[PDB]
């Protein structure tokens, strides 16, 4: 009995998690039988909070709920349409829950695509055709705030393409204040980005294909403008026309191109905005104040401190989150450090010239978030426990005694868990931990002031009862030594593995920037079919560019994609050959993203150790990929700055050296992400060089490849791919 | 399970008529009622779940087809209001898990 | 206002194409005179008290009802998009 194809692609071993929604400090809502229920963790009582009869009134259209903070009315999604990454438009209805029936009267409009509550009781704000609107009360009529929304020109409190997939993570720019005075939002101008232009072919019955359009601006194009407002909704009214606010730029940032790429109130007439340039290693932030006489906001150079980097660029991926103290006195930020550690800072609202941030951690390791703030303490996932860069655990710094730092997790089950994420309540008085690896995942529930587990949400022991009668894979997280720097890897071990046998390998490659491809979380997946059933070796290896480990290691790749990352695929497959139990006539590689291309590349550097491997949705060119992600790591293409690396580095001129290798390239064919062309490029570069290889469209496929018969067929075709390579 | 539907209705322009869907044989505490045309297909009225007076409808079967249940009576009713040559009709009940597991006999409104 | 438009009007196969994705379709067979009674739900579960030849299959806008070596009006309806709606017949 081993962990078959039909068991990852049905689903029948089920990793189950824990979902809580923290209500209030001592409260959370959780879902059990499909019914809402509300738990006390003070007590050990649970109530019924919303039954499944009420989502039933709308049969199985119901994607979502969304609760008032003040439990008065509950916000009922349903017909969901997914768009991009994160956005879609749905409809939604307010059930009251005190008259238990729906508020018919003025009712929130179809085609939403972004709806919220104030932070504290029952105001609406929703985004509906590119305009921001707010509802006072449910039943009371819509406001509306903005009117100058366009189809794909103007966004107004959603985010444009490029905007939610590479600053934001979402379709939100719109953010309510702490108690409901003010609605910021972010609005941003489209007009003279370029659009990508693909076709749509849908349903057989669609007797022409429709060609599907979004401004997207690729490595050097014309990027979108943004510009920040505040608008005042306790003086909503039909009577007096309402007046936005607009918060500019510091001068530092709008000199050329810049981005916004943080929102952060800290108290009701204080907000916090991170502006950063188009280069990307200068980032400003601005601290706004309210002033009330004359009900403009300003930001003063006094109150704006900048962070910048001389190696590489700032942040993972943007600036680290301004967490602010409850007077607004001082704010605490995860900075780089002199040795080019990230740790957390202290800074004041006023900036001192000589004094940049006081570190209040420090080492060979990374804080990777900081999760509370109380005046007392501040909690954070860090990875120093083991000097394992892959580890989470849970630490709480004392905010007076630097010297009383505490890891919470760290040896509760020393064996089960190294990976922890962590939930705490509204004023932090509890917390729920989940484990998630390299044993089965397990929440728990816990207190703040002592560590004492109060309850045990899910322990994962039906999936384990399922899994004691099958032969799974091991995991070894571990590391080898390339000049005198430590470079971890992992490794999905086939059943009974020994180290007198040659097994074939693949390495599962992502290798982007800030990237890790190895930790100890536990994942059911591809691999362990790929292991357990076929008993490959499915390795994963974490080189230069990859994240968590000082800049040093990150920044090492820039200005250089596809280069000292690409080399460091290779070699660490020389490395483990080296190691004895693989076997050289096959060794595989394979990819996804950023995995593609590393794939691509590692293929046609003619090393003469990967014999065959898949690409799945991959960059060639890197003009091909968007502005805010392709240039924060390569400038532009222009030759005042780097177009001969852009030239060096494509897939394309690496067409000759496919020729030693057997290439499975696979696409879907409307990826708004990573386009379509992209694998068009490399196809034709392969034909024009005399090359056979192999290649699967994926027709209306984004760049998930998400849908569930094509997701089956993906996996089964590169299974098969894989198959023929070893040989069985 | 079974749901033994009122005796079938004769109503003339302008008047409101009730219905009654008399579900038994399982327990009771969603039901769904539908307009059947005759020689056309079933569309959809309203909801009502039988614990508390909770009601969702049809866009624009506002003001026809007040559902309302009260528990004691072993019974959903419907008033349809104001009725026309349109709203004569078969009018089904039934009972909503998962899908629409049992069905009313129906009443031939005309 | 999802449309579900049926083919056929006839192993005899009707088909079901909706205007929009279905999660799941259900399907309720009708004689003349007779309250329909539940035939096929979640997409392929034959429902208790129809015969075994009976199947279901299909996903996203094109679903598929198949009778299997036919023997002696059949309605396909959806509730995964508000509100919920019938084939023609
Ligand atoms: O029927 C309808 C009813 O359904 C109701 C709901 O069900 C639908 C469920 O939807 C499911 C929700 O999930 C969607 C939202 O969550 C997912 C959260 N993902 C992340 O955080 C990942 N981030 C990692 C970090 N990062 C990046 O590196 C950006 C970068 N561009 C990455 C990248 C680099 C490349 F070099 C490249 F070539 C491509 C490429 F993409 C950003 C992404
Ligand atoms: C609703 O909850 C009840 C009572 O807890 C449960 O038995 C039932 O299966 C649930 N039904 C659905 C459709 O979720
Ligand atoms: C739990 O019980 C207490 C009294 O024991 C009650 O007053 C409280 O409101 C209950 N809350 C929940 C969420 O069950
Ligand atoms: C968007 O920008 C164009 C020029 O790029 C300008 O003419 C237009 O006013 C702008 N519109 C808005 C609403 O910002
Ligand atoms: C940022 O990098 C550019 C090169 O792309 C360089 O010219 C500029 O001086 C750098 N600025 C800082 C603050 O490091
Ligand atoms: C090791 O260092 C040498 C010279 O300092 C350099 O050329 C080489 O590429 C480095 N390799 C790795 C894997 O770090």
């Amino acid at each position: 009995r081993t962990y078959t194809l039909a068991d990852y692609l049905k689903n029948t071993f089920r990793v189950k998690s824990y979902s809580l929604r923290w209500v209030s400090d001592s409260e959370y809502l959780y879902k059990q039988e499909n019914n809402i229920l509300l738990f006390n963790a003070e007590h050990g009582n649970s109530s019924i909070f919303l039954e499944n009869s009420t989502f039933e009134i709308f049969g199985d259209s119901i994607s979502d709920y969304s609760v008032s903070p003040d439990r008065l009315f509950v916000l009922l999604e349903y017909n969901y349409v997914k768009q991009w990454r994160h956005s879609y438009t749905a409809s939604y209805s307010i059930y009251d829950l005190n008259k238990r029936q729906l508020i018919t009267e003025e009712k929130i409009p179809n085609n939403t695509q972004w709806i919220t509550w104030s932070q504290e009781g029952h105001k609406l704000a929703y985004v509906w055709k590119n305009d921001i609107y707010v509802k006072i009360e449910p039943h009371l009529p819509s406001h509306r705030i903005t009117s100058t929304g366009k189809e794909n020109v103007i966004f107004n409190g959603i985010n444009d393409w490029v905007y939610e997939e590479e600053i934001f993570g979402a379709y939100s720019a719109l953010w309510w204040s702490p108690n409901g005075t003010f609605l910021a939002y972010a609005q941003f101008n489209d007009t003279g980005v370029p659009l990508i232009e693909y076709s749509f072919y849908s349903d057989e019955s669609l007797q022409y294909p429709k060609t599907v359009w979004i401004p997207y601006p690729k490595a050097g194009a014309v990027n979108p403008t943004v510009k920040f407002f505040i608008v005042n909704t306790d003086s909503l009214s039909s009577t007096t026309t309402t007046i936005p606010m607009q918060i500019t730029a510091p001068a530092s940032v709008t000199t050329g191109d810049h981005y916004l790429c943080d929102v952060a109130w800290v108290s009701e007439d204080r907000i916090s905005l991170q502006w950063l340039r188009r280069i990307q290693n200068y980032s400003v932030m601005a601290i706004c104040d309210y002033d009330k006489t004359t009900l403009v906001w300003n930001c003063p150079t006094t109150q704006e401190h900048i962070e910048t980097s001389a190696t590489g660029w700032c942040g993972r991926f943007r600036p680290a989150e301004p967490h602010f103290t409850s007077d607004g006195s001082s704010f605490y930020k995860i900075v780089s450090d002199k040795d080019g550690y990230k740790h957390i800072c202290q800074f004041q609202k006023d900036r001192k010239p000589e004094q940049v941030c006081t570190f209040i951690t420090k080492g060979a390791w990374e804080v990777i978030s900081i999760e509370a703030l109380t005046s007392d303490y501040l909690y954070y996932i860090s990875n120093e426990y083991k000097e394992m860069p892959g580890g989470r655990n849970l630490y709480k710094i004392q905010l007076t005694d630097h010297t009383n730092k505490k890891c919470l997790s760290c040896d509760l089950n020393p064996e089960r868990c190294q990976y922890y994420s962590v939930s705490l309540s509204k004023e932090a008085k509890y917390y729920q931990l989940g484990c998630r690896g390299p044993g089965l995942p397990l929440y728990t529930l816990h207190r703040s002031t002592d560590q004492k587990e109060l309850r045990v949400l899910e322990d994962n022991s039906a999936l384990d009862k399922m899994l004691q009668d099958v032969q799974m894979p091991s995991k070894k997280l571990d590391f080898i030594v390339l000049n005198e720097t430590r470079f971890w890897y992992q490794m999905i071990l086939p059943p009974h593995f020994d180290k007198s046998k040659k097994y074939p390998l693949l390495i599962d490659v992502y290798a982007g920037p800030c990237s890790q491809k190895a930790d100890a979380a536990f994942r059911l997946n591809w691999a362990t079919y790929l292991a357990s059933t076929e008993n490959i070796i499915v390795a994963s290896f974490d080189g230069r560019g990859s994240g968590y480990q000082g800049d040093k290691i990150m920044h090492a790749i820039n200005k250089r994609l596809g280069t000292l990352e690409v080399e460091d695929q290779i070699e660490a497959a020389r490395q483990f050959l080296k190691m004895g139990f693989v076997d050289s006539k096959r060794v595989a590689i394979w990819g996804w993203s950023y995995g593609g291309y590393v794939t691509s590349m590692v293929l046609g550097s003619g090393s003469g150790v990967f014999k065959c491997g898949i690409a799945v949705a991959p960059v060639s060119r890197w003009e091909y990929y968007d502005s805010v992600y392709t240039e924060r790591y390569m400038g532009l293409p222009t030759p005042e700055d780097n177009l001969d690396h852009y030239r060096n580095s494509t897939v394309m001129s690496r067409a000759e050296n496919f020729k030693q290798v057997e290439y499975l390239l696979i696409h879907g064919t409307a990826d708004d992400n990573v386009h379509f062309q992209q694998s068009a490029q490399i196809s034709k570069a392969l034909v024009d060089a005399g090359v056979d290889f192999q290649a699967m469209w994926y027709t209306d496929e984004d760049h998930g490849i998400a849908s569930s018969t094509a997701h089956q067929h993906i996996y089964s075709h590169m299974s098969h791919f894989l198959q023929q390579c070893f040989s069985l | 399970f079974q749901l033994q539907q009122s005796g079938p209705e004769l109503v003339k322009p302008g008047a409101s008529v009730k219905i009654s869907c008399k579900a038994s044989g399982y327990s009771f505490t969603n039901i769904n009622w539908m307009k059947q045309s005759n020689g056309k297909s079933l569309e959809w009225i309203g909801v009502v779940i039988p614990k508390y007076g909770t009601t969702n409808y049809n866009q624009k079967f506002q003001g026809k087809a007040t559902l309302t249940v009260d528990q004691s009576s072993s019974t959903a009713y419907i008033q349809l209001n104001s009725l026309t040559s349109e709203d004569s009709a078969v009018y089904y009940c039934t009972r909503f898990r998962v899908f629409f597991d049992v069905w009313g006999t129906g009443t031939t409104v005309t | 206002q999802i449309v579900l438009s049926q083919s056929p009007a006839i192993k005899v196969t009707m088909t079901c194409r909706a205007s929009s994705s279905v999660c799941n379709m259900h399907w309720y067979q009708q004689k003349p005179g007779s309250s329909p009674k539940p035939w096929l739900h979640g997409t392929s579960n034959l429902a208790s008290g129809v015969p075994v030849r009976f199947s279901g299959s299909g996903s996203g806008t094109s679903f598929s009802l198949t009778i299997s070596r036919v023997e002696a009006t059949y309605f396909c309806q959806q509730w995964s998009n508000h509100p919920p709606t019938f084939g023609g017949g």
